[PDB]
């Protein structure tokens, strides 16, 4: 009954070392990959040892779901600590589970561009565009459940993008983010006013 | 971590300009020496052990990369920062860590890559270099930063570097290394005179690596636009494009490289030891390697630039090398390059890279006449340059050690460098002899350029004050061992060198302007053709292609000599060469295995009748035909498990080019790149697991292409020898006076030649490519 | 050598000339400079371009007349001028005003960006006093005046950041940055003074002067790579070299001009060269590079000749990178000295040097420009 955290950190570290490693690290990787039950090694002549190591990681995440995002968090925090770009499949799974924790992880590692794209997509998801990619059951409506908006992490992102006044790129991102936040606050105000109108129609039933 | 946490609590918040605080509790000297020793031990362990490097970097509690980068932002001594950067460089040797270090370097702004409009006081390495290191007159941090960049460029090159913060690409680091480090290194004060060269080496290593792996693509010549914060900005070009642009224009970078080569040769001409000599020699070597990579990539870069819509003009590097040196006020850059050959016995690497540049520039017809002008303008320089080329050809050690696999790797590297220097000098001579007179080969071979070349009197070195020339070195290489029963030593030990030597002699005899002086000298002073032809055929089991071409060039030279001596009625000399080729010489059997007995110089002339010992008396011209095999083994057809054979044959055909000798061969390096690019384009979890097997099959494809290239070169060499033999036979029959060969003996010789040619071509394994030459010979013989 | 300078008559006296700073990352030569006038009915600041029309002829003598791009009226004489950056020019006025002008390249105009109308004035009378010299270290500006005051400004600050009242009891003539927070000033009583701008007091940190009779010092410049080496020029036309770490006396005193020395400048990127101009109508180039022939340790050769000069130097200072300007060895310090202008100009009031280019301004109502200083 031990925590699987050390297993996921170590597998993430082996995947990182494989991705950074030359032909020798790829040759050594087949030995330890074969020692683990990949229930479906079709040795097609086209899969690198790195691709099979990532398939193993996906299969362990699917077999061993933690109640709290701990294993996905632990892998992402480990990948970011080594400066490795996050795989799109891992981002998309974690977007559907906890987008607010992902934003804090990008901010912890100064990934301001990816953090801003995540906030733009999350705001678009709340506005009703791509809400399925974030696990949001219903978009912003007068009758929908209140989705928790990570306002403090977005304000830290706005501060971190604003501290660098010299970077025309960070200002272009910050202005794109502000314009989207204003669109959200206008639609939130309208949905709140339409909820107030729904509450103000008199009970004649 | 404790030092990182303590030093970060003391960073002053920007809002209190008024109170004198007491002195910073700085790291004590003993703690500093301890931290340095720990970092140096850490560097040494992770430098040699990849498993230790990964295990330390991934350690969740220590976060070494974050702590080290955080300490670089603190006000610590530059020596400790330099050791911290070396520790990051040693971590950056693994590609997984290197990619994360690039992202962390951009986030930490250790070099300012983002210029905000309003801060006139930059924080980072550029200010530490200009304010701290410049005052100490010592540059350990700048060198450690260049070492970090050199290691990161070698392990991982990220295309999206700085994406979202700035325009993506390496350009801010290139600008710092070029404009702030390299262009200013000479203007700086140095406490240690050697460190001047350590800084130059460290930056030039980065430039060499960036240009080595860069190949010009059509995409590099199109302005890509990237949206940043709501404005469209042009993306940065790849660093190798920027380096090519500065090396192919009149740039301060090219001028600094050329002046470093001038400073290098000027210090070497002192023949004295000086501090940092080894680092100056390496910095000059990287300048040579950069110019040589530029010359190799120049044609492709200019063709793509001409196809592009960019309003950029670029000048051939060979024309920029004819520029006025700002220091000498003369066009002496090519002369300063060639003076490194005078140091070939003391520094073989710089003489090799000099020979390689000179061989590359000499390919261009417009430049030959000017180079000859520059080399001959000063009589004292002209003589020193001649000595440089001659001394590199005369080097004895380059022939002696190619077969000892058991001696120190560095001696084998140096002997191979000297051998390859001879090959580049001979290729320079051959390529220059194909050009119109006056050319560089005529100078180096000893021709008088002040008079018509055809009036030159060639003489042995030292006679009437004639200098030693590359012609003398070439003749001495081919004469070494001619007194021994085995023939010329260079035919056996260095077969490709001997091939090029015979090719130069043939071209001198074949060219109308040089033929008269050359053949007179070869006949009267050297007896060269008789001494060499006595040893035909040459038979070398490991190097058949080179041996066949050596025989071809020698036979063609003999064909010219027999024709010209016959036309000029030089009967005694023509008769002597005909007797060597046509007289019945006893076969000496070649077999180095036969312990057997010094007894039989004593049995007597007698006995004109009985036919049962073929004492193998066989004419030299038939023995030369015997050594030409008409059959060839065809490589087995490729069996492939993952790649389609039909597509590979099309890719091989797209990788075929004419070699410098006019032969069609497949470019194995271009083929390997196309195949590896296709394996890298394969996306999926199945392709990652099969990657070792795909790379093994790429190796089987490459082996097959090497065997196919060997077959094509062998067929060409067989064709070349048979054509040279046919021309020799035709001149013997058509141009030689009829009374030199009795009518009976002439008929017997022609019948024997017709029978042997027919037997060899009627064989089922006989190469169809030889049939046109054989049928031409059968027609002339009949 | 007269053939090196293009001369432009401008019909007003030129008090100051400065090159526009080029980017250190650009291979671009400086092509733009500014000038200030004095002793005219209407004084002005002008911006000029050197003509580059593309002589692809290696053999045509340079006759590229400087072209005025634009000008602006200046209240009183331009007493000193510096570029703060590529777009901004700072001026000291005989009215005691410090002014920042902005150059607008797109329309070739000048505009007042900022002004301090009472930077210099006499205490108690509130009468304006001339601002005699200014120095820039962007965004910081320092001025000095005939009121003996030192003022510190920042280009974006409307208020004076600091005044050192009663800093001198005499006219200050020149100011330069020793370091980011330390300046040197020169005055009408032959003193060089070091100031720490962070020190809350009004007293100089150090005072330097010649021994014996003191003459006014008019100009001061600091060696670009060697912050402790300073040059000054004065009323007697003498060039003084100082080590501001080693004593209170000059290290060298050189006969440079026959009248008042107006400016001295080290070459910014090649500081083995120094330039001086004077009231005597001369512009001198000083070359100290003759000792940069690396000591090729070889061989011996005897011979004697005596000439007396007194210097007491104690025999223990390490051979650390001898500044050519501090060399006391009469056998090694061959200064080459060249007059750059033809004999017979009026006063050469100002010079500036950038890369291969030198500009100077004169009382002959003329600007002289060369682009081949060392050719």
């Amino acid at each position: 009954k031990l925590a699987l955290t050390s297993v996921f950190e170590g597998l993430a570290c082996k995947c990182i070392r494989l991705q950074q490693g030359g032909e020798a690290a790829q040759a050594e990787a087949w030995e330890w990959l074969a020692a683990n039950q990949l229930a479906t090694v079709i040795t097609t002549k086209e899969s690198s040892a790195t691709d099979e190591a990532w398939r193993l990681m996906i299969s362990y995440l699917d077999k061993y779901e933690a109640k709290n995002t701990l294993y996905h968090h632990c892998i992402i925090n480990k990948l970011l600590s080594h400066g490795v770009p996050l795989p799109n499949w891992l981002i998309n799974r974690y977007k559907a589970m906890d987008a607010a924790e992902l934003l804090r992880l990008y901010l912890k590692y100064d990934l301001l561009e990816e953090a801003a794209e995540l906030v733009l997509e999350y705001v678009d998801a709340l506005l009703g565009k791509g809400h399925q990619y974030f696990g949001i059951q219903a978009p912003l409506s007068a009758t929908s459940q209140l989705v928790w908006f990570p306002y403090s992490a977005i304000d830290h992102l706005r501060q971190a993008l604003g501290e660098n006044e010299s970077n025309q790129h960070n200002q272009a991102i910050l202005s794109k983010l502000q314009r989207k936040m204003d669109e959200y606050f206008q639609k939130l105000k309208k949905a709140t006013d339409d909820y107030k109108k729904l509450v103000q129609k008199p009970l004649r039933a | 971590m404790l030092y990182h946490e303590h030093l970060r609590r003391d960073l002053p918040n920007t809002d209190n300009i008024h109170q004198r605080h007491p002195p910073l509790r700085g790291i004590t000297q003993r703690e500093l020496d301890g931290l340095i020793a720990c970092l140096q031990l850490t560097c040494t362990i992770i430098d040699w052990s990849e498993s230790a490097r990964l295990a330390l970097c991934e350690h969740a509690q220590w976060m070494p990369v974050v702590v080290i980068l955080g300490l670089l932002q603190c006000s610590i001594p530059p020596l400790l920062k330099a050791e911290l950067l070396k520790t990051l460089a040693a971590f950056g040797k693994s590609p997984e860590i290197a990619a994360s270090l690039w992202q962390s370097l951009e986030y930490t702004q250790i070099l300012q890559t983002v210029r905000a409009t309003g801060l006139r006081q930059g924080v980072g390495i550029e200010v530490e270099l200009n304010e701290i290191e410049s005052r100490c007159e010592e540059y350990p941090l700048t060198r450690a930063f260049c070492q970090l960049i050199s290691t990161l460029v070698e392990s991982s090159f990220p295309t999206n570097l700085g994406a979202g913060l700035r325009a993506p690409g390496f350009e801010p680091y290139l600008q710092f290394l070029r404009d702030t480090v390299f262009l200013r290194y000479r203007t700086r004060a140095y406490r240690r005179a050697a460190e001047k060269w350590e800084v130059a080496e460290a930056v030039l290593d980065v430039f060499y690596k960036l240009l080595k792996d860069y190949e010009p693509q059509p995409e590099d010549f199109v302005d890509q636009y990237v949206e940043l914060q709501g404005e469209e900005r042009v993306a940065f070009k790849p660093p190798g494009f920027s380096l090519m642009h500065h090396l192919l224009n009149e740039s301060p970078m090219l001028e600094l490289c050329l002046s470093l080569m001038e400073e290098g040769v000027t210090q070497l001409d002192t023949y004295a030891p000086f501090p940092g000599k080894k680092h100056l020699e390496k910095a000059v070597a990287y300048c040579f390697m950069l110019l040589n990579l530029t010359l190799q990539k120049e044609n492709r870069f200019m063709d793509l630039l001409r196809e592009s819509h960019l309003s950029m003009i670029v000048t051939p590097l060979e024309q920029l090398l004819q520029g006025i040196n700002p220091r000498s006020k003369k066009a002496d850059n090519v002369v300063n390059i060639a003076r490194y050959l005078c140091h070939g016995n003391s520094n073989a690497e710089l003489a090799f890279e000099s020979a390689k540049i000179l061989c590359s520039i000499s390919c261009n017809s417009k430049i030959q006449e000017k180079i000859v002008g520059d080399f001959t303008q000063d009589q004292n320089v002209s003589q020193k340059l001649m000595v440089g080329f001659v001394s590199c050809l005369d080097s004895e050690e380059a022939e002696e050690l190619l077969d000892s696999e058991k001696e120190a790797e560095d001696q084998v590297k140096q002997t191979n460098i000297r051998y390859m220097t001879k090959i580049h000098i001979l290729n320079l001579l051959i390529t220059s002899l194909e050009m119109k007179a006056p050319n560089l080969a005529m100078f180096l071979l000893g021709y008088e350029l002040k008079k018509p070349v055809s009036t030159t009197n060639l003489q042995d070195s030292g006679v009437l004050g004639c200098p030693r020339t590359c012609l003398h070195s070439i003749l001495d290489i081919l004469r070494k061992g001619t007194d021994v029963r085995a023939g010329p030593v260079a035919v056996w030990d260095t077969p490709h060198l001997a091939e090029l030597c015979y090719q130069v002699i043939y071209q001198l005899c074949a060219c109308a302007d040089t033929s008269g002086p050359t053949m007179r000298y070869l006949r009267t002073s050297q007896d060269f053709l008789f001494s060499q032809l006595q040893h035909l055929p040459f038979s070398v089991e490991e190097s058949e292609i080179s041996a066949m071409n050596q025989m071809s060039w020698l036979m063609k030279t003999a064909t010219i000599e027999l024709r010209i001596t016959s036309l000029n009625r030089q009967r005694s000399h023509t008769q002597r060469l005909l007797h060597l080729l046509l007289d019945d010489m006893p076969t000496r059997p070649y077999s180095a295995d036969g312990e057997g007995g010094m007894e039989d110089e004593s049995r007597s002339l007698s006995g004109f009748l009985h036919f049962d010992t073929t004492s193998k008396v066989r004419r030299k011209i038939l023995r030369i035909l015997d050594s030409i095999q008409f059959s060839n083994e065809i490589p087995e057809p490729l069996q492939l498990d993952f790649f389609d054979r039909s597509q590979i044959e099309q890719v091989i055909a797209n990788c075929e080019h004419k070699n410098r000798r006019g032969q069609t061969v497949c470019n194995v390096k271009l083929l390997h790149r196309v195949l590896v690019a296709e394996v890298n384009a394969l996306q999926g979890m199945a392709a990652i697991g099969q990657r070792p097997l795909l790379m093994e099959e790429i190796n089987t494809i490459l082996q097959y292409v090497v065997e196919r290239n060997k077959l094509l070169q062998c067929l060409h060499a067989k064709r070349h020898a048979l054509e040279s033999w046919r021309q020799l036979v035709e001149i013997i029959l058509t141009a030689c006076p009829q009374d030199l060969i009795p009518t009976e003996h002439r008929q017997l010789i022609i019948r024997d030649l017709l029978q042997d040619l027919h037997v060899k071509i009627l064989d089922d394994d006989a190469a169809q490519e030889l049939m046109p030459i054989v049928a031409g010979a059968v027609f002339t013989l009949t | 050598m007269a053939d090196k300078f293009a001369a432009k008559f401008v019909s007003h006296k030129i008090s100051r000339t400065r090159w526009r700073p080029v980017s250190a990352s650009s291979l671009q030569q400086p092509d733009v400079f500014a000038t200030g006038s004095w002793d005219n009915e209407e004084n002005k600041v002008c911006v000029w371009a050197t003509s580059d029309f593309g002589a692809t002829s290696l053999d045509e003598e340079y006759q590229g007349d400087p072209k005025q791009l634009c000008d602006i009226k200046h209240p009183g004489d331009v007493m000193d001028m510096q570029f703060l950056d590529k777009e901004r020019i700072v001026t000291g006025s005989s009215t005691g005003t410090v002014t920042i002008f902005r150059h607008h390249e797109n329309n070739q105009t000048l505009s007042v960006n900022q002004r301090w109308e009472q930077a210099h004035y006499h205490v108690g009378s509130n009468m304006r006093a001339p601002c005699t010299a200014i120095v820039c270290s962007s965004p910081e500006i320092v001025s000095v005046g005939e009121d003996g005051r030192i003022n510190c400004f920042r280009a974006e600050s409307r208020d004076v950041l600091r005044t050192i009242d009663d800093a001198d009891s005499s006219t200050m003539h020149g100011v330069t940055f020793l370091r980011t927070t330390e300046i040197l000033t020169v005055n009408s009583v032959g003193q060089l003074k070091l100031w720490d701008l962070r020190k809350q007091g009004n007293d100089p940190t150090q005072i330097f002067s010649v021994t014996g009779e003191r003459v006014p010092l008019h100009c001061v410049d600091r060696h670009p790579n060697q912050q402790h080496v300073v040059a000054t020029g004065g009323q007697d036309g003498m060039l003084c070299i100082w080590d501001v770490r080693h004593g209170k006396m000059p290290m060298s005193l050189l006969n440079a001009h026959e009248a008042e020395m107006w400016e001295v400048h080290f070459h910014p990127s090649n500081p083995d060269h120094l330039f001086t101009c004077s009231e005597d109508g001369s512009l001198w180039h000083w070359d100290a590079s003759a000792d940069s022939e690396k000591p090729t340790f070889l061989l011996g050769g005897r011979s004697t000749f005596n000439i007396s000069r007194s210097s007491i130097a104690p025999p223990n200072a390490n051979q650390s990178l001898a500044c050519a300007w501090l060399s006391t060895d009469p056998t090694k310090g061959q200064l080459e000295i060249t007059n750059l202008l033809p004999s017979s100009t009026l006063s050469v009031n100002s010079l500036d040097v950038l890369g291969q280019n030198l500009v100077c301004g004169t009382d002959a109502e003329a600007i002289y420009v060369t682009r081949r200083l060392f050719s």
